[PDB]
């Protein structure tokens, strides 16, 4: 970028700026009375 | 689970006592593990006795 005793209109400059995108997204199990009842190890349901 | 189990001790004499361990007087190995078993005869049982 040079210059001159006069100056004037001579160095003109820009600028610009970026985009970021995300997105947020996305389980179950069931049991019967039947078998916590009458199983062996009573701490099943742990 | 879902079951009951129980344990009844059967007499000596009665006949539901059914046993390999047999052996008589004369030490032959017999079949008959209760004694005489309770045949309640007369007949029998002073040879089983």
């Amino acid at each position: 970028p040079a210059l001159t005793e006069n100056g004037g209109r001579v160095n003109r400059v820009g600028f610009t700026r970026i985009q970021l995108i995300g997105s947020i997204k996305k389980f179950f199990y069931e049991w019967t009375q039947e078998a916590m009842d009458f199983d062996t190890d009573e701490e099943l349901d742990s | 689970g879902k079951q009951i189990k129980l344990y009844h001790y059967v007499p000596l004499l009665d006949d539901r006592n059914v046993n390999d361990q047999g052996i008589d007087a004369a030490g032959a190995t017999i079949a008959n593990g209760n004694l005489y078993g309770s045949s309640k005869d007369i007949g029998t049982i002073p040879s089983k006795l």
